[PDB]
């Protein structure tokens, strides 16, 4: 049960090692993608956003899972730099069209009967 | 057949009294604002609650603490259990300690002040089944009800 | 008076616009081959005065014909954008109309009108070739009942 | 036949009726509220009541293959005249 | 056939395929866990995840097999199995006009080394099994998305993925660009529970468990 | 059996190569094409004059749906609810209700033309031939709303095309 | 609230919010965006229209089917307004022409029809009204625009006591006729700003800010009778926008002062065109007019919206006016204009 | 039909109509059912 297959990394140490340089690539690209995709957002909000999706799953301990998001996250940086994706495909991450969802208990209660 | 009752005279919106003192539909804001001011200004026995016939244990607990958060302990219900003696203290006093599923093996049952034909029809079904097979002796005091 | 003169001028523009539109069928699915079928000598759009024209900067009416997916969604809109005015889109088939047979799938936007302002909705799965030919006829009848110059006169 | 609502609004056979405000009514503005003038309930009620002297009569509904699944409705109830479920037209036995 | 309604069977192919099943069975008792020939003359080779190259390379170059045609490979997401995925290759032999099916089990995380070397037809046949299901294929040229939308999230063919998905598009005129929102349908799917409560054909009935 | 499609044996006699040189120099095979299309022009066309004449159809044609009624006139529909259960696109929505007479038919028969796919399964599903789908195909429109047919719309259309579909199922129910 | 107007859904396209808008003259710049915001949570708008339906074709894909109805309506006719406002929870007014017309004058488009729609809406039984005016609407202002706005403003306020009033300072966006108007000056040589435009201050407002501010006002129960005014986060001198938007468009900046009377002469000359005039005397002196700083009137911050900076959402609009030599140039090259703090 | 007249019915549309789309006698969809959840009717006159 505990003994299992190393898809790409034995230990969580080399898991971050795969996260590191991929973040470096996912850090370097921002000025060029923002340039040729012809957006309006600034580079810095692109930079701190890259942090944002690097954050939500920064809580798993299984080495296979984390490096599975490594290849998962490896799979859009080229989908962007070879202009395969669209402007609608990277503004999608910049969730903008929806009104701010409710955070306080009062706001949920006012809106409707749904947790 | 009670689902139709779900669709009759359904309370839908915050119903509060108008300038005359007549119920009208308004947003939530005024509804809980009205309760908030009156509950905070008053304090003690002057605030209390009356339970209904069908209330979840969730809401009962929800304002059991709320009534205590405003220092009130009179959390009353429709049906009356004599508080003399253990009352609400000992669970057995108001509990089917034998369990409905465990009435079949009983031999002589003494029903007191009830008409299980209409009080608990399903329980009356269970005792009837055990009456037919287990051959128990039923005994009810009070009105000669079927 | 000026109303009569502008009415004639509007009709003069009206007659050509309802007889010289060049559709661009954005071939998507089985609905598209039907539009090629009403290109066959059996129906022959060109006898009405319309020609299948690519380079949608030349076309006037553009026909979505088949299911429309999210992958196809953003590009299809851009085709509508640099499509010069006057521009009209005709919904070919149930899938382009309201998602049709795939209305509940995860990858097709229910109805093409969610992306572009559909002018004529043509029902069918697929709409038989002459049913679309009917829809094109309805387009010219609707084109006949416009008041572009008349509205500007009262503007 | 067809009746009319207080807002005119010819009420369909089902009984639909938009009330006074009912913002949804605005869709009928500049348009017409499509209602079928023929109402099934009173368009069959006036149909002649069949008089067949038997206990059980088939009710295929005319053109057996083209009609509706043939039933074998009973004719012994003298209080009311027994009708086919699908057909709706009424069979009664003359003095049974 | 004295009973034209029922489909006639063919035992001649049936036991010949059964003979070939044992044939491959004895060669690789380290890989072939299970061999099964069904009623309709279909042969199944249940293999271990490690065996995607050897048995397929065996089935492709052997003189008595000559199965070089990759018909298809597909996954069958079965939640109740500990190995949810079931990659099912299909092989066709021109020389013996027969069909061979091989199955390998997998979790979400356990990888399958790519069979591109064995069947180079399989190049594009993982780019969607990775898309639809999410089973990653090791040492493979490219694992790109070709069925799901660009940057789409999830593996839709997974049986835990909803029919309608999560994102619905619409052209937003505020930003002059189509954008995604949480899905909300005009009508919800009127699901039907059409499984009869009375037992079907007792031939494949499950044993008392 | 089989046959080869490109095994060609160009004879290398002085005769044959003359034709090959004649073929290349004088565009003989290209002239074959010109005379081929010229013969096509000298033929009649087959462009039907729509709408003054329309395509040839068949009694089994599947078109726009229309609920019918008995010769008495009461709606054939009895809300058996088969059609939506087989409807491959779930375009049929319906809720039955008690009626005053007791012949409790439906208060709702709403078929979404932009979801329906015109398989004709509804006809085969209906045991009383209530929902048939008529020969009309001109029911195009300009707004998506008018394709969400409702119980009233089907009933009106059934009363419209009643003259046509009655003969269609009359001449086709033996096949069915 | 009526049973059919109880809000539902997660605020999506096919969700129902119970708000029944009747936006007037939405076939324009800001009317486009409010409807787009109106269809966000599925509020059935009526959007009466007077132009050709083709010009109204682009408003369909902002709401579910049957959520965006279209009704023909004429301003001069009386029953035309009533036929679209009987069943409206709210009524939104946005009618306004920025130039003189033969059949409609500034007075007719700013006191005649807003009072008429307000009085029928109160007569019909509407619950709210959002009549928009200009932040610069002064009864004795030199511009015919602002004085006409002012007289109508007291007219609708008197006609409808509870009519919430919106007065945005100046609207800048994709087709604002404000930023593109300045960019269009390139075709006529240098910029004809009077006295180098060194004596005029404006505070522009983004569309998303004001358009949202409408439906926060709609959902706010305390907005009845208020007079909200919407201003941007920073003010700028007139000469402070011109070179900035020229620089962000990378066009050759050529300021050129000239007398105001000749500036009026140019405005009149452009008015003689039978089609839509490029500029008119009204906007001639409206540009050089400087907005107030009144803080007593509640702002968009009161409802809970922050006013986005002019420099932040500018690349979206001014990118169009750039040439091929600057179509890919970012806004890092340009710098924010010299804001005049309050 | 001149030689095979269609069968006559009481409900068959006596006057056939063309398509009515884009015209004031258009079709407009509307729910044919009846509202099922009805509100609790507020009583009138007294207070406490
Ligand atoms: N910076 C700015 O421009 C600001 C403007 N405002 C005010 O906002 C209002 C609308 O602005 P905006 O939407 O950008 O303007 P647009 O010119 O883009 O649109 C104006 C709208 O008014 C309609 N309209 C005008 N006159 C009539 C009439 N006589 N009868 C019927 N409809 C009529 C137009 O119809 P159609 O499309 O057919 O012409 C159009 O829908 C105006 O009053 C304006 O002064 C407020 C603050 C700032
Ligand atoms: S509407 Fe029918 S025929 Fe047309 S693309 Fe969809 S499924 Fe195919
Ligand atoms: S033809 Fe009938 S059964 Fe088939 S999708 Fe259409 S309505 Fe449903
Ligand atoms: S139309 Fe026919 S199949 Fe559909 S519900 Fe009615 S009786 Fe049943
Ligand atoms: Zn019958």
């Amino acid at each position: 049960g505990t003994s299992v297959k190393p898809i790409f990394s034995r230990d969580m140490n080399e898991a971050k090692r795969r996260v590191r340089e991929l973040y470096r690539a996912w850090y370097r690209e921002v000025p060029n993608t923002v340039h040729l995709f012809q957006l309006d957002i600034s580079v810095k909000q692109g930079r701190d956003k890259v942090r944002e999706m690097f954050m939500k799953n920064a809580h798993v301990t299984d080495p296979r899972v984390v490096d599975l998001l490594v290849i998962k996250g490896k799979m859009e940086l080229e989908e962007t730099i070879n202009v395969w994706k669209q402007r609608t495909h990277i503004m999608r991450f910049f969730h903008e069209t929806e009104a701010p969802r409710p955070t306080d208990f009062l706001s949920k209660f006012y809106v409707g009967h749904d947790p | 057949f009670a689902y139709d009752g779900l669709k009759r005279q359904r309370l839908t919106q915050p119903m509060i009294r108008n300038e005359k003192g007549l119920l009208t539909y308004t947003t939530w804001e005024d509804a809980l604002s009205r309760v908030a001011g009156m509950l905070q200004s008053f304090q003690g026995n002057d605030v209390a609650a009356i339970a209904g016939g069908l209330v979840d244990a969730e809401a009962l607990v929800a304002l059991k603490d709320l009534l205590n958060r405003v220092d009130s302990d009179s959390l009353c219900t429709e049906e009356v259990f004599p508080t003399a003696g253990a009352g609400t203290d000992l669970r057995s006093n108001y509990l089917l300690n034998t369990t409905i599923a465990g009435v079949e093996e009983a031999d002589v049952i003494l029903l007191v002040g009830t008409n299980p034909r209409f009080e608990a029809p399903l329980f009356n079904a269970r005792i009837r089944k055990s009456w037919l097979h287990n051959d128990l002796k039923v005994a009810l005091i009070g009105s000669p009800v079927d | 008076r000026g109303e009569y003169v502008v009415a004639k001028l509007d009709d003069l523009v009206n007659w050509a616009r309802r007889s010289s539109l060049w559709p661009m069928t954005f071939g998507l699915a089985c609905c598209a081959v039907e539009m090629m079928h009403m290109a066959a000598p059996r129906y022959d759009m060109d006898r009405f005065g319309v020609v299948f024209r690519a380079s949608p900067r030349q076309s006037d009416v553009m026909i979505v014909a088949g299911t429309l997916t999210n992958k196809m969604a953003p590009a299809l809109r851009k085709v509508y954008d640099q499509m010069p005015e006057p521009r009209y889109v005709v919904s070919m088939g149930s899938c382009a109309n309201g998602g049709g047979y795939y209305h509940y799938s995860y990858s097709v936007v229910r109805g093409c009108d969610r992306i572009v302002p559909v002018d004529i909705y043509v029902p069918g799965c697929p709409p038989t070739a002459e049913a679309l030919l009917y829809g094109i006829l309805q387009l010219q009848r609707k084109i006949k009942r416009e008041k572009r110059l008349r509205i500007w006169y009262r503007r | 036949g067809v009746r009319t609502s207080p807002t005119g609004e010819k009420v369909t056979h089902t009984g639909q009726a938009y009330d006074d405000g009912d913002y949804r009514r605005v869709r009928f503005s500049d348009r017409q509220k499509e209602v079928n003038e023929n109402f099934a309930i009173d368009l069959i009620a006036e149909q002649p009541v069949s008089e067949v002297g038997s206990r059980v009569i088939s009710c295929d509904g005319g053109g057996g293959a083209l009609g509706h699944p043939r039933v074998y409705i009973n004719l012994d109830k003298e209080t009311k005249t027994g009708t086919c479920g699908y057909c709706g037209l009424q069979f009664r036995q003359p003095h049974h | 056939d004295t009973r034209p309604t029922i489909r006639p069977r063919n035992d001649v192919v049936h036991k010949q395929l059964s003979a070939f099943g044992q044939y491959v069975a004895e060669i690789l008792p380290k890989y072939v866990q299970q061999v099964q020939v069904s009623c309709f003359n279909e042969l199944e080779i249940f293999i271990h995840p490690d065996g995607v190259i050897p048995v397929l390379t065996f089935l492709r170059d052997h003189t008595n097999a000559q199965f070089k045609s990759l018909a298809d490979l597909t996954a069958v997401d079965v939640p109740t199995r500990q190995n949810r995925f079931e990659i099912v290759y299909n092989l066709l032999s021109l020389r013996f006009n027969s069909q061979i099916r091989v199955k390998t089990y997998t979790d979400e995380l356990t990888p399958i080394e790519s069979s591109v070397t064995v069947y180079k037809a399989a190049n594009w046949y993982e780019r969607e099994i990775w898309d639809m299901f999410g089973v990653f294929f090791a040492n493979h040229p490219d694992l790109r998305r070709i069925l799901t939308g660009y940057g789409f999230e999830g593996h839709p063919f997974r049986k835990d993925f909803p029919l309608s998905g999560y994102v619905e598009l619409r052209y937003d005129d505020e930003v002059k660009r189509v954008v995604a929102e949480p899905v909300e349908l005009a009508q919800e799917f009127r699901k039907f529970d059409l499984n009869s409560p009375w037992e079907a054909f007792p031939a494949y009935r499950q044993p008392p468990e | 059996t089989y046959k080869f499609v490109n095994m060609r044996e160009p004879s290398m006699d002085m005769k044959s190569v003359t034709d090959r040189a004649a073929q290349t120099l004088l565009w003989t095979e290209l002239v074959r094409g010109l005379g081929m299309t010229l013969s096509y022009l000298f033929r009649e066309p087959a462009t039907i004059n729509y709408p003054f004449e329309k395509g040839p159809l068949s009694p089994r044609f599947r078109g726009e749906h229309a609920l019918r009624r008995y010769p008495s006139g009461e709606e054939r529909c009895i809300a058996c609810k088969l059609c939506e259960a087989v409807c491959p696109a779930q375009a049929i929505t319906i809720e039955a209700e008690p009626r005053a007479d007791g012949s409790r038919r439906t208060t709702r028969y709403d078929i979404d033309m932009t979801k329906c796919i015109y398989c004709g399964f509804c006809q085969e599903a209906c045991p009383v031939d209530a929902i048939v789908e008529g020969p009309n195909f001109e029911f195009s429109t300009e707004t998506h709303e008018e394709l969400l047919y409702n119980k009233e719309k089907l009933l009106n259309n059934g009363d419209k095309w009643e003259a046509e579909i009655a003969a269609n199922i009359q001449a086709d129910y033996l096949y069915r | 609230l009526h049973h059919a107007l109880i809000p539902h859904g997660k605020g999506g396209r096919s969700s129902v919010s119970g708000i029944v808008a009747t936006v007037f003259g939405a076939t324009g710049f800001l009317g486009r965006y409010v409807v787009n915001h109106l269809g966000r949570m599925g509020s059935q708008v009526i959007v009466p229209y007077r132009c050709e339906p083709y010009d109204t074709m682009h408003l369909r894909p902002m709401g579910d089917l049957g959520q965006i109805i279209f009704m023909e309506w004429n301003g001069k006719d009386k029953d035309s307004i009533r036929k679209v406002v009987e069943h409206s929870n709210v009524v939104i007014n946005l009618v306004g022409r920025e130039w003189e017309t033969k059949n409609f004058d500034f007075e007719d488009v700013f006191v005649k029809i807003p009072h008429a729609i307000a009085q029928v809406s109160k007569e019909a039984g509407v619950e709210k009204l959002i009549h928009i005016s200009h932040l610069n609407a002064d009864i004795k202002s030199p511009s015919r625009y602002l004085r006409s706005k002012a007289v109508g403003e007291k007219e609708v306020r008197a006609a409808f006591p509870e009519a919430t009033i919106i007065k945005p300072s100046d609207i800048f966006g994709r087709e604002d006729r404000f930023l593109n108007y300045f960019a269009s000056m390139r075709w006529f040589g240098g910029v004809p700003l009077i006295s180098l435009g060194k004596e005029t201050v404006k505070q522009p407002v983004y569309i998303v800010d004001v358009s949202k501010g409408i439906i926060n006002a709609i959902k706010d129960p305390d907005a009845k009778g208020k007079t909200f005014a919407f201003v941007g986060p920073n003010r700028y001198l007139l000469f402070d926008l011109v070179q900035y938007i020229f620089a962000v468009a990378y066009r050759p900046f050529l300021p050129y002062p000239l007398p105001h009377f000749a500036y009026r002469w140019v405005g009149r000359l452009f008015e003689v065109s039978p089609f839509e005039p490029w500029t008119t005397r009204d906007k001639v002196e409206r540009v050089h007019m400087s907005d107030m700083t009144l803080p007593h009137l509640p702002g968009l911050e009161d409802l809970g919206i922050q006013a986005t900076p002019l420099e932040l959402k500018a690349i979206e609009v001014l990118r169009r006016h750039r040439t091929y030599r600057w179509l890919t140039s970012e806004m890092e090259d340009v710098k924010p204009a010299k804001t005049v703090n309050i | 039909p001149t030689t095979k007249p269609p069968t006559a019915r009481k409900y068959i549309w006596t006057n056939h109509k063309f398509n009515v789309s884009g015209t004031p006698q258009q079709y407009v969809p509307y729910s044919t059912t009846r509202k099922k959840i009805q509100e609790w009717v507020p009583p009138s006159t007294p207070y406490k």
